[PDB]
Protein backbone atom coordinates (compact mmCIF):
# COMPACT_ATOMS: atom_id res chain seq x y z
CA UNK A 1 0.00 0.00 0.00
CA UNK A 2 1.36 3.37 -1.12
CA UNK A 3 1.63 5.76 1.82
CA UNK A 4 2.64 9.41 2.05
CA UNK A 5 2.65 10.71 5.61
CA UNK A 6 3.11 14.42 6.11
CA UNK A 7 4.34 16.20 9.23
CA UNK A 8 1.67 17.84 11.38
CA UNK A 9 0.10 21.27 11.86
CA UNK A 10 2.65 24.05 12.17
CA UNK A 11 2.44 27.64 13.39
CA UNK A 12 4.71 30.29 11.90
CA UNK A 13 5.37 33.99 12.29
CA UNK A 14 5.43 36.59 9.50
CA UNK A 15 8.86 36.61 7.88
CA UNK A 16 9.96 33.30 9.37
CA UNK A 17 10.37 30.00 7.57
CA UNK A 18 8.95 26.52 8.08
CA UNK A 19 9.97 23.09 6.88
CA UNK A 20 7.62 20.17 6.31
CA UNK A 21 8.29 16.54 5.53
CA UNK A 22 6.68 13.77 3.57
CA UNK A 23 7.58 10.09 4.15
CA UNK A 24 6.84 7.56 1.43
CA UNK A 25 6.25 3.82 1.75
CA UNK A 26 5.07 1.02 -0.51
CA UNK A 27 6.98 1.94 -3.66
CA UNK A 28 10.35 3.00 -5.05
CA UNK A 29 10.71 6.49 -3.57
CA UNK A 30 13.46 7.01 -6.13
CA UNK A 31 11.28 6.20 -9.15
CA UNK A 32 8.61 8.90 -9.24
CA UNK A 33 8.69 12.70 -8.94
CA UNK A 34 7.43 13.88 -5.59
CA UNK A 35 5.09 16.86 -6.05
CA UNK A 36 4.00 19.68 -3.71
CA UNK A 37 0.59 21.29 -4.16
CA UNK A 38 -0.82 24.33 -2.39
CA UNK A 39 -4.44 24.83 -1.39
CA UNK A 40 -5.68 28.12 0.08
CA UNK A 41 -8.52 27.47 2.55
CA UNK A 42 -10.94 28.80 -0.02
CA UNK A 43 -9.59 28.10 -3.52
CA UNK A 44 -8.22 25.31 -5.65
CA UNK A 45 -4.97 23.44 -6.15
CA UNK A 46 -1.66 24.93 -7.22
CA UNK A 47 1.49 23.06 -8.26
CA UNK A 48 4.50 24.47 -6.42
CA UNK A 49 7.15 22.11 -7.76
CA UNK A 50 8.64 18.65 -7.63
CA UNK A 51 11.73 16.68 -6.79
CA UNK A 52 13.03 13.44 -8.27
CA UNK A 53 14.63 11.57 -5.33
CA UNK A 54 16.44 9.37 -7.84
CA UNK A 55 19.08 12.07 -8.21
CA UNK A 56 17.52 14.85 -6.10
CA UNK A 57 16.67 17.01 -9.13
CA UNK A 58 14.08 19.75 -8.65
CA UNK A 59 11.69 21.84 -10.72
CA UNK A 60 9.63 24.87 -9.62
CA UNK A 61 6.90 27.07 -11.14
CA UNK A 62 8.28 30.62 -11.50
CA UNK A 63 6.08 32.03 -8.73
CA UNK A 64 7.60 29.76 -6.05
CA UNK A 65 11.23 29.77 -7.23
CA UNK A 66 12.18 31.90 -4.21
CA UNK A 67 9.35 30.97 -1.85
CA UNK A 68 10.07 27.26 -1.45
CA UNK A 69 13.07 24.96 -1.65
CA UNK A 70 12.57 21.22 -2.24
CA UNK A 71 14.71 18.61 -0.49
CA UNK A 72 14.93 14.83 -0.09
CA UNK A 73 16.77 12.15 1.90
CA UNK A 74 16.62 8.87 -0.05
CA UNK A 75 18.02 7.31 3.14
CA UNK A 76 14.73 7.68 4.99
CA UNK A 77 12.49 7.88 1.90
CA UNK A 78 11.67 11.45 2.95
CA UNK A 79 10.94 14.70 1.12
CA UNK A 80 11.13 18.22 2.57
CA UNK A 81 9.77 21.58 1.52
CA UNK A 82 10.94 24.79 3.09
CA UNK A 83 8.95 28.04 2.73
CA UNK A 84 10.74 31.31 3.56
CA UNK A 85 9.69 34.94 4.23
CA UNK A 86 6.22 33.80 5.21
CA UNK A 87 3.25 36.09 4.64
CA UNK A 88 -0.44 35.65 5.34
CA UNK A 89 -0.70 34.57 1.67
CA UNK A 90 1.33 31.43 2.49
CA UNK A 91 -1.26 30.11 4.95
CA UNK A 92 -2.79 26.93 3.51
CA UNK A 93 -2.63 23.17 3.55
CA UNK A 94 0.26 21.80 1.52
CA UNK A 95 0.14 18.35 -0.04
CA UNK A 96 2.92 16.11 -1.32
CA UNK A 97 2.09 13.46 -3.91
CA UNK A 98 3.09 10.93 -6.52
CA UNK A 99 1.41 11.19 -9.93
CA UNK A 100 2.35 9.24 -13.09
CA UNK A 101 -0.02 7.74 -15.66
CA UNK A 102 2.28 6.29 -18.30
CA UNK A 103 3.35 3.02 -16.66
CA UNK A 104 0.98 0.48 -18.15
CA UNK A 105 0.18 -1.96 -15.35
CA UNK A 106 0.38 0.50 -12.45
CA UNK A 107 -1.01 4.00 -12.27
CA UNK A 108 0.45 6.19 -9.53
CA UNK A 109 -1.71 8.83 -7.85
CA UNK A 110 -1.44 9.15 -4.10
CA UNK A 111 -1.55 12.18 -1.80
CA UNK A 112 -0.42 12.74 1.79
CA UNK A 113 -2.97 13.90 4.39
CA UNK A 114 -1.74 17.43 3.88
CA UNK A 115 0.08 19.82 6.24
CA UNK A 116 -1.63 22.95 7.59
CA UNK A 117 0.51 26.04 7.79
CA UNK A 118 -0.82 29.09 9.60
CA UNK A 119 1.13 32.34 9.38
CA UNK A 120 0.16 34.73 12.16
CA UNK A 121 1.33 36.93 15.01
CA UNK A 122 -1.30 35.75 17.50
CA UNK A 123 -0.08 34.19 20.74
CA UNK A 124 -0.99 30.61 21.68
CA UNK A 125 -4.12 30.82 23.82
CA UNK A 126 -6.26 28.20 25.54
CA UNK A 127 -9.98 28.50 24.67
CA UNK A 128 -12.81 29.61 26.92
CA UNK A 129 -15.58 27.01 26.86
CA UNK A 130 -19.12 28.10 27.65
CA UNK A 131 -22.11 25.79 28.14
CA UNK A 132 -25.24 26.72 26.20
CA UNK A 133 -28.37 25.55 28.00
CA UNK A 134 -31.87 26.13 26.60
CA UNK A 135 -33.52 29.47 27.27
CA UNK A 136 -36.06 29.47 30.13
CA UNK A 137 -39.17 27.38 29.51
CA UNK A 138 -37.81 25.94 26.30
CA UNK A 139 -38.77 22.34 27.08
CA UNK A 140 -41.99 21.54 25.21
CA UNK A 141 -40.71 20.08 21.95
CA UNK A 142 -40.15 16.40 21.21
CA UNK A 143 -36.43 17.23 21.08
CA UNK A 144 -34.20 19.86 22.66
CA UNK A 145 -30.99 21.55 21.49
CA UNK A 146 -27.93 22.31 23.59
CA UNK A 147 -24.73 24.07 22.69
CA UNK A 148 -21.09 24.67 23.40
CA UNK A 149 -19.28 27.94 22.65
CA UNK A 150 -15.49 27.78 22.25
CA UNK A 151 -14.06 31.31 22.16
CA UNK A 152 -10.67 33.01 22.00
CA UNK A 153 -8.16 30.28 21.13
CA UNK A 154 -5.07 30.01 18.94
CA UNK A 155 -3.94 28.35 16.83
CA UNK A 156 -6.22 25.59 15.78
CA UNK A 157 -7.48 22.89 15.74
CA UNK A 158 -9.65 22.29 18.76
CA UNK A 159 -11.27 18.93 19.41
CA UNK A 160 -14.90 19.31 20.46
CA UNK A 161 -16.69 16.22 21.74
CA UNK A 162 -20.05 15.46 23.38
CA UNK A 163 -19.98 12.97 26.28
CA UNK A 164 -16.43 11.92 25.42
CA UNK A 165 -17.61 10.82 21.97
CA UNK A 166 -20.47 8.60 23.12
CA UNK A 167 -22.77 11.28 21.69
CA UNK A 168 -22.02 11.85 18.01
CA UNK A 169 -25.45 11.74 16.47
CA UNK A 170 -27.53 14.89 16.10
CA UNK A 171 -24.54 17.20 16.46
CA UNK A 172 -23.07 20.07 14.43
CA UNK A 173 -19.70 21.58 15.16
CA UNK A 174 -19.34 24.59 12.90
CA UNK A 175 -16.11 25.71 11.20
CA UNK A 176 -14.02 28.07 13.35
CA UNK A 177 -14.11 31.77 12.58
CA UNK A 178 -11.79 34.67 13.29
CA UNK A 179 -12.75 37.16 16.03
CA UNK A 180 -9.88 39.58 16.47
CA UNK A 181 -6.90 37.29 15.81
CA UNK A 182 -8.30 34.41 17.84
CA UNK A 183 -10.70 31.67 16.80
CA UNK A 184 -14.19 30.99 18.02
CA UNK A 185 -16.38 27.99 17.27
CA UNK A 186 -19.54 26.19 18.24
CA UNK A 187 -21.38 22.93 18.35
CA UNK A 188 -25.04 22.14 18.85
CA UNK A 189 -26.50 18.84 19.93
CA UNK A 190 -30.10 17.69 19.62
CA UNK A 191 -31.49 14.87 21.75
CA UNK A 192 -34.87 13.53 22.83
CA UNK A 193 -36.54 16.01 25.17
CA UNK A 194 -37.15 13.34 27.83
CA UNK A 195 -33.39 12.66 27.89
CA UNK A 196 -31.91 15.87 29.27
CA UNK A 197 -31.30 17.04 32.02
CA UNK A 198 -31.85 13.72 33.89
CA UNK A 199 -29.11 12.23 31.72
CA UNK A 200 -26.00 14.41 31.54
CA UNK A 201 -24.69 16.07 28.38
CA UNK A 202 -21.10 17.27 28.59
CA UNK A 203 -19.07 19.25 26.09
CA UNK A 204 -15.40 18.23 25.95
CA UNK A 205 -12.89 20.60 24.40
CA UNK A 206 -9.28 19.75 23.76
CA UNK A 207 -6.72 22.28 22.51
CA UNK A 208 -3.45 20.43 21.89
CA UNK A 209 -1.45 23.59 21.19
CA UNK A 210 -2.09 24.73 24.78
CA UNK A 211 -2.11 21.21 26.18
CA UNK A 212 -5.58 21.82 27.61
CA UNK A 213 -8.51 19.45 28.11
CA UNK A 214 -11.80 20.79 29.40
CA UNK A 215 -15.18 19.18 30.11
CA UNK A 216 -18.18 21.49 30.49
CA UNK A 217 -21.46 19.96 31.66
CA UNK A 218 -24.55 21.65 30.22
CA UNK A 219 -26.48 22.67 33.34
CA UNK A 220 -30.15 23.71 32.91
CA UNK A 221 -31.32 27.28 33.67
CA UNK B 1 0.40 28.72 -17.44
CA UNK B 2 -2.45 26.78 -19.05
CA UNK B 3 -5.80 27.76 -17.54
CA UNK B 4 -8.59 25.26 -16.87
CA UNK B 5 -12.14 26.54 -16.68
CA UNK B 6 -14.74 24.38 -14.95
CA UNK B 7 -18.49 24.82 -15.09
CA UNK B 8 -20.84 24.99 -13.40
CA UNK B 9 -19.55 26.33 -10.09
CA UNK B 10 -22.17 24.47 -8.08
CA UNK B 11 -24.13 21.42 -9.20
CA UNK B 12 -27.38 20.35 -7.46
CA UNK B 13 -28.29 16.77 -8.41
CA UNK B 14 -31.04 14.53 -7.10
CA UNK B 15 -29.88 11.20 -5.73
CA UNK B 16 -29.80 8.52 -8.42
CA UNK B 17 -29.62 11.09 -11.25
CA UNK B 18 -26.78 12.04 -13.60
CA UNK B 19 -24.33 14.93 -13.23
CA UNK B 20 -22.12 16.56 -15.88
CA UNK B 21 -19.11 18.73 -15.13
CA UNK B 22 -17.46 20.64 -17.93
CA UNK B 23 -13.84 21.65 -18.22
CA UNK B 24 -12.10 23.70 -20.94
CA UNK B 25 -8.40 24.51 -21.28
CA UNK B 26 -6.76 27.68 -22.61
CA UNK B 27 -4.68 25.52 -24.95
CA UNK B 28 -4.64 22.12 -26.62
CA UNK B 29 -3.92 19.24 -24.28
CA UNK B 30 -2.70 16.63 -26.79
CA UNK B 31 0.95 15.99 -25.89
CA UNK B 32 3.53 15.55 -28.63
CA UNK B 33 3.77 11.91 -27.52
CA UNK B 34 0.12 11.60 -28.49
CA UNK B 35 -1.49 11.38 -25.08
CA UNK B 36 -4.01 13.79 -23.64
CA UNK B 37 -3.27 14.28 -19.95
CA UNK B 38 -6.62 15.50 -18.59
CA UNK B 39 -7.74 13.99 -15.31
CA UNK B 40 -10.55 14.24 -12.79
CA UNK B 41 -10.17 14.42 -9.00
CA UNK B 42 -12.72 14.40 -6.20
CA UNK B 43 -11.93 16.00 -2.85
CA UNK B 44 -14.26 14.99 -0.03
CA UNK B 45 -14.61 17.34 2.98
CA UNK B 46 -11.40 17.38 5.02
CA UNK B 47 -9.69 14.81 2.80
CA UNK B 48 -7.00 15.04 0.12
CA UNK B 49 -7.98 15.14 -3.58
CA UNK B 50 -8.57 11.58 -4.81
CA UNK B 51 -8.16 10.57 -8.49
CA UNK B 52 -11.34 9.47 -10.29
CA UNK B 53 -10.29 9.59 -13.94
CA UNK B 54 -6.98 9.98 -15.78
CA UNK B 55 -6.20 10.67 -19.46
CA UNK B 56 -9.68 11.81 -20.44
CA UNK B 57 -11.47 8.48 -19.88
CA UNK B 58 -9.57 5.85 -17.88
CA UNK B 59 -10.76 4.98 -14.39
CA UNK B 60 -8.28 4.74 -11.54
CA UNK B 61 -8.24 1.49 -9.55
CA UNK B 62 -11.24 1.21 -7.23
CA UNK B 63 -13.27 3.82 -9.13
CA UNK B 64 -16.81 2.48 -9.95
CA UNK B 65 -18.16 2.48 -13.54
CA UNK B 66 -20.82 5.16 -12.99
CA UNK B 67 -17.91 7.61 -13.36
CA UNK B 68 -16.72 8.27 -16.93
CA UNK B 69 -14.90 10.95 -18.87
CA UNK B 70 -14.82 12.13 -22.48
CA UNK B 71 -13.73 15.07 -24.57
CA UNK B 72 -10.83 16.05 -26.80
CA UNK B 73 -8.39 18.86 -27.59
CA UNK B 74 -9.67 21.60 -25.23
CA UNK B 75 -13.19 20.43 -24.38
CA UNK B 76 -13.75 17.77 -21.75
CA UNK B 77 -16.56 16.31 -19.65
CA UNK B 78 -16.85 14.26 -16.47
CA UNK B 79 -20.07 12.30 -16.06
CA UNK B 80 -21.58 10.72 -12.92
CA UNK B 81 -24.62 8.65 -14.03
CA UNK B 82 -26.00 7.48 -10.65
CA UNK B 83 -25.18 10.17 -8.10
CA UNK B 84 -24.92 9.04 -4.48
CA UNK B 85 -24.39 10.87 -1.20
CA UNK B 86 -20.78 9.68 -1.07
CA UNK B 87 -20.10 11.78 -4.20
CA UNK B 88 -20.43 14.81 -1.94
CA UNK B 89 -17.48 17.14 -2.32
CA UNK B 90 -15.61 19.14 -4.96
CA UNK B 91 -14.49 17.87 -8.36
CA UNK B 92 -11.35 19.22 -10.01
CA UNK B 93 -10.28 18.63 -13.60
CA UNK B 94 -6.51 18.59 -14.08
CA UNK B 95 -4.02 19.02 -16.87
CA UNK B 96 -0.41 17.79 -17.01
CA UNK B 97 0.51 17.61 -20.68
CA UNK B 98 2.06 21.07 -20.12
CA UNK B 99 4.32 22.26 -17.30
CA UNK B 100 3.42 23.28 -14.72
CA UNK B 101 0.39 21.03 -14.31
CA UNK B 102 -2.77 23.00 -13.51
CA UNK B 103 -6.23 22.48 -11.95
CA UNK B 104 -9.70 23.83 -12.67
CA UNK B 105 -11.49 26.04 -10.17
CA UNK B 106 -13.61 23.15 -9.00
CA UNK B 107 -17.25 22.09 -8.98
CA UNK B 108 -19.16 21.66 -5.72
CA UNK B 109 -21.66 18.83 -6.07
CA UNK B 110 -24.78 19.33 -3.96
CA UNK B 111 -27.44 16.68 -3.25
CA UNK B 112 -31.01 17.84 -3.98
CA UNK B 113 -33.67 17.08 -1.37
CA UNK B 114 -37.15 18.43 -0.60
CA UNK B 115 -37.00 21.96 0.81
CA UNK B 116 -36.79 21.96 4.60
CA UNK B 117 -37.23 24.92 6.96
CA UNK B 118 -34.59 25.36 9.67
CA UNK B 119 -35.19 24.59 13.33
CA UNK B 120 -34.08 27.63 15.31
CA UNK B 121 -32.70 27.74 18.85
CA UNK B 122 -31.57 30.82 20.76
CA UNK B 123 -29.13 30.93 23.69
CA UNK B 124 -28.48 33.81 26.15
CA UNK B 125 -24.88 34.49 27.27
CA UNK B 126 -23.69 32.01 29.89
CA UNK B 127 -22.86 33.08 33.46
CA UNK B 128 -19.23 32.14 32.94
CA UNK B 129 -18.94 34.44 29.93
CA UNK B 130 -20.79 37.29 31.66
CA UNK B 131 -18.36 37.01 34.57
CA UNK B 132 -15.50 37.52 32.09
CA UNK B 133 -17.17 40.77 31.07
CA UNK B 134 -18.43 39.57 27.71
CA UNK B 135 -21.71 38.31 26.32
CA UNK B 136 -22.51 36.23 23.23
CA UNK B 137 -26.02 35.46 22.16
CA UNK B 138 -26.07 32.37 19.97
CA UNK B 139 -28.62 31.20 17.47
CA UNK B 140 -28.67 27.83 15.72
CA UNK B 141 -30.43 27.17 12.43
CA UNK B 142 -30.37 23.42 11.91
CA UNK B 143 -31.35 21.00 9.17
CA UNK B 144 -32.52 23.23 6.39
CA UNK B 145 -32.46 22.94 2.62
CA UNK B 146 -31.55 24.79 0.46
CA UNK B 147 -28.55 26.50 2.01
CA UNK B 148 -29.68 30.03 1.14
CA UNK B 149 -30.97 31.76 4.24
CA UNK B 150 -30.97 35.12 6.00
CA UNK B 151 -30.68 35.77 9.71
CA UNK B 152 -31.56 39.14 11.23
CA UNK B 153 -30.80 40.10 14.84
CA UNK B 154 -33.07 42.50 16.72
CA UNK B 155 -32.29 44.04 20.09
CA UNK B 156 -35.34 45.67 21.71
CA UNK B 157 -36.95 45.57 18.27
CA UNK B 158 -34.07 47.19 16.39
CA UNK B 159 -31.98 45.38 13.75
CA UNK B 160 -28.38 44.81 14.83
CA UNK B 161 -26.01 45.09 11.88
CA UNK B 162 -22.55 44.49 13.37
CA UNK B 163 -20.94 42.21 15.93
CA UNK B 164 -22.42 39.20 14.16
CA UNK B 165 -20.38 36.14 13.08
CA UNK B 166 -21.93 33.33 11.05
CA UNK B 167 -20.64 29.84 10.32
CA UNK B 168 -22.21 27.12 8.16
CA UNK B 169 -21.66 23.39 8.12
CA UNK B 170 -21.26 21.63 4.80
CA UNK B 171 -24.10 19.47 3.47
CA UNK B 172 -24.88 16.53 5.80
CA UNK B 173 -24.13 13.27 3.94
CA UNK B 174 -26.93 11.18 5.46
CA UNK B 175 -29.25 14.16 5.49
CA UNK B 176 -28.58 16.57 2.64
CA UNK B 177 -29.47 19.60 4.77
CA UNK B 178 -27.32 22.36 6.20
CA UNK B 179 -27.00 23.94 9.63
CA UNK B 180 -25.50 27.21 10.75
CA UNK B 181 -24.66 29.34 13.72
CA UNK B 182 -25.28 33.05 14.12
CA UNK B 183 -23.43 34.64 17.04
CA UNK B 184 -23.97 38.19 18.29
CA UNK B 185 -21.07 39.21 20.53
CA UNK B 186 -21.63 42.25 22.73
CA UNK B 187 -19.98 43.63 25.87
CA UNK B 188 -21.61 42.72 29.20
CA UNK B 189 -22.50 46.39 29.77
CA UNK B 190 -24.11 46.49 26.35
CA UNK B 191 -25.98 43.21 26.93
CA UNK B 192 -27.44 44.42 30.22
CA UNK B 193 -28.60 47.69 28.66
CA UNK B 194 -31.28 45.87 26.68
CA UNK B 195 -34.11 43.41 27.21
CA UNK B 196 -35.43 41.67 24.05
CA UNK B 197 -33.08 39.50 22.00
CA UNK B 198 -34.41 38.18 18.72
CA UNK B 199 -33.09 35.85 16.08
CA UNK B 200 -34.93 35.94 12.75
CA UNK B 201 -34.43 33.41 9.97
CA UNK B 202 -35.89 33.95 6.51
CA UNK B 203 -35.84 30.88 4.24
CA UNK B 204 -37.75 30.07 1.03
CA UNK B 205 -39.78 27.50 2.96
CA UNK B 206 -41.95 30.40 4.15
CA UNK B 207 -42.81 34.07 3.67
CA UNK B 208 -42.86 34.71 7.39
CA UNK B 209 -39.43 34.25 9.01
CA UNK B 210 -38.90 31.86 11.94
CA UNK B 211 -38.57 33.84 15.16
CA UNK B 212 -36.88 32.88 18.41
CA UNK B 213 -36.66 35.31 21.26
CA UNK B 214 -36.19 35.85 24.98
CA UNK B 215 -36.31 38.80 27.36
CA UNK B 216 -33.40 39.23 29.72
CA UNK B 217 -35.95 40.54 32.26
CA UNK B 218 -37.46 37.04 32.24
CA UNK B 219 -34.80 34.32 32.28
Amino acid sequence: EVNLQQSGTVLARPGASVRMSCKASGYSFTSYWLHWIKQRPGQGLEWIGGIYPGNRDTRYTQRFKDKAKLTAVTSANTAYMELSSLTNEDSAVYYCSIIYFDYADFIMDYWGQGTTVTVSSAKTTAPSVYPLAPVCGDTTGSSVTLGCLVKGYFPEPVTLTWNSGSLSSGVHTFPAVLQSDLYTLSSSVTVTSSTWPSQSITCNVAHPASSTKVDKKIEPR
Amino acid sequence: DIVMTQTPLSLPVSLGDKASISCRSSQALVHSNGNTYLHWYLQKPGQSPKLLIYKVSNRFSGVPDRFSGSGSGTDFTLKISRVEAEDLGVFFCSQSTHVPRTFGGGTKLEIKRADAAPTVSIFPPSSEQLTSGGASVVCFLNNFYPKDINVKWKIDGSERQNGVLNSWTDQDSKDSTYSMSSTLTLTKDEYERHNSYTCEATHKTSTSPIVKSFNRNEC
